[PDB]
């Protein structure tokens, strides 16, 4: 079925050079794009850089542009980033997610650890079993604004999960409690039926038109009682 | 060789470099900026073009009177890249979608230069079409240049939509209303124009002007690239707007009939259409192109706006002739 593989899982030193493969299994693979999300321990989503498997169209976030390259051997349904000063920063999960402007499909997540030496959104709510809790993530005129958003559902230790598309649809899965609003430039989630299962991250992630980045919201972390 | 007569700033430069240099046929690109110049140039008849592009309604009133050869989609196999949803949207004009192929579909709205229009407005909202309808608007906008389309399709079915008539009236009583909204403002309109805003925003000459959705985005993007601070915007008013639909159409006195072909199933790969609105701005009808498109416009709620924002967008209808002619007569008046 659908599913991307990741490589294998990698230590290195400070002034090094790291490559990620990303092989994708069961769907045409030259038709979707292809989206790089970098994830530090403890902290956020990060976007990196698209690449167009069809035309090897690179759109690096211009904070890695020129320390990260992405390529693509259509032959063998794969792509590589490669980043390349490897930092005291840099240890993170390195996520591969097929982009279809959002990314419904993510791989399993790459580990690279280097050691040697945006969105508001709020970072946390707590809520009971039952209630009714809201997350807002707030861009501008460039971003939540102009654009269609994504919502992101991070539940412990797996890799990030599409939970809404287009500024509020629900993937095949996602339940009715889960829907999105959109005013000005915020979109706020909000679950209803609130069961304990719900335990997550969650990470809003628009388009800011002039950046030119997938911006990903900080991410709220919530606790359910 | 192949001749093809479509709109302005409508088409990536080098797609036909890639299309001859993929195919050998040679084409010849000749422009249009109303759906009338077009509509006029098909009945002088004897227009030589191969592949011509109306909108979805001027379509409808060209195909009643024999203008295009049937399709032969045995030589469009690529037709099923087509979305289904927006086909049977078309057969309004097309029953069966048995002439014209879809090309790129779009809106209208205001473009504007943010800077110069709060410079004169204030913080006045850019919302609503009072902003070009209304004298105590543009009384004060027309020393910065407000530029609207010549063209009666345009600006007229556009002022009754503002007013709540239907856009699509027959009754002369409503185009009375919106002719004398109009006329009203006509004071303070620079020009009318339906392309020579687009070069004009970007360089400051006008400040707003009624404009197509991914026209003021070339226009914009035009602007940053020389640079110089001006910021262009697109906005669909609260009342709503023209939503249309651009086809592409062979006619019959045509004898390139099978390099227009190839033209057409060329232009119905996702890869290629992509390539297209990424750089004209506007939205194509191949589903499968959205995924490999610079986000920025194949994510932008203007250029794909999402159902709130359509559910209340009108489609030009197929009017009987003796409306249209109240139509050119009402336009002509206000000249």
């Amino acid at each position: 079925q659908v599913q991307l593989v990741e490589t294998g899982d990698e230590v290195k030193t400070p002034g090094a050079s790291v490559k990620v493969s990303c092989k994708v299994s069961g769907y045409t693979f030259t038709s979707y794009g292809i989206s790089w999300v970098r994830q530090a321990p403890g902290q956020g989503l990060e976007w990196m850089g698209w690449i167009n498997p069809n035309s090897g169209g690179t759109n690096y976030a211009q904070k890695f542009q020129g320390r990260v390259t992405m390529t693509r051997d259509t032959s063998i349904s794969t792509a590589y980033m490669e980043l390349s000063r490897l930092r005291s920063d840099d240890t993170a999960v390195y996520y591969c997610a097929r982009d279809k402007r959002y990314m419904d499909v993510w791989g399993k997540g790459t580990t690279v650890t280097v050691s040697s030496g945006v969105l508001t959104q709020p970072p946390s709510v707590s809520g009971a079993p039952g209630q009714k809790v809201t997350i807002s993530c707030s861009g501008s005129s460039s971003n939540i604004g102009r654009n269609y958003v994504s919502w992101y559902q991070q539940l412990p230790g797996a890799a990030p999960k599409l939970l809404l598309y287009d500024n509020n649809k629900r993937p095949s899965g996602i339940p009715d409690r889960f829907s999105a609003s959109k005013s000005g430039p915020s979109t706020t989630l909000a679950i209803t039926g609130l069961q304990t299962g719900d335990e997550a991250d969650y990470f809003c992630g628009v388009w800011d038109s002039s950046l030119r980045a997938v911006l990903f919201g900080g991410g709220t972390k919530l606790t359910v009682l | 060789s192949l001749h093809i007569y479509n709109w302005t700033d409508y088409i990536a430069p080098t797609t036909l470099k890639d299309f001859t240099k993929e195919s050998g046929i040679d084409v010849s690109y000749d422009v249009f900026d109303s759906n009338e110049t077009l509509e006029g140039k098909l009945v002088s008849g004897h227009s030589g073009y191969d592949i011509v592009v109306p909108s979805n309604n001027f379509l409808g009133k060209q195909i009643q009177a024999g203008a295009f050869q049937k399709l032969d989609k045995s030589k469009l196999p690529n037709w099923k890249n087509l979305d289904p949803a927006l086909l049977k949207q078309l057969e309004v004009s097309d029953p069966g979608n048995q002439y014209a192929v879809p090309y790129l579909w779009g809106t209208n709205g205001i473009g504007y230069n943010v800077a110069k229009v709060k410079e004169v407005l204030g913080d006045q909202p850019i919302d609503s079409w009072a902003i070009l309808f209304e004298p105590e608007n543009m009384k004060k906008l027309a020393k910065c240049g407000v530029a609207f389309m010549d063209s009666g399709d345009e600006m007229l079915p556009a002022a009754l939509n503002y007013l709540g008539l239907d856009p699509n009236t027959h009754d002369p009583k409503d185009y009375k209303k919106a002719e004398e909204v109009l006329t009203k403002v006509r004071p303070y309109v620079s020009y009318f124009h339906s392309s020579k805003y687009i070069s004009d925003l970007a360089n400051g000459n006008i400040c707003v002007a009624f404009g197509y959705s991914g026209d003021v985005f070339q226009a914009a993007a035009r602007a940053e690239e020389a640079g110089k601070g001006i910021d262009i915007q697109y906005v669909i008013p609260k009342e709503g707007a023209n939503l249309w639909f651009d086809l592409m159409a062979i006619p019959a006195d045509a004898k390139a009939a099978d390099n227009a072909y190839a033209f057409i199933d060329y232009l119905l790969r996702p890869e290629v259409i992509a390539k297209v609105s990424d750089y004209v701005g506007y939205a194509n009808a191949i589903p499968g192109a959205r995924p490999l498109m610079d986000k920025s416009v194949s994510d932008s709620e203007e250029v794909y706006p999402p159902q709130a924002v359509l559910d209340k967008l009108y489609v030009s209808a197929v009017l009987p002739a003796k409306v249209l002619r109240l139509q050119t007569r009402t336009w002509t008046r206000i000249k």
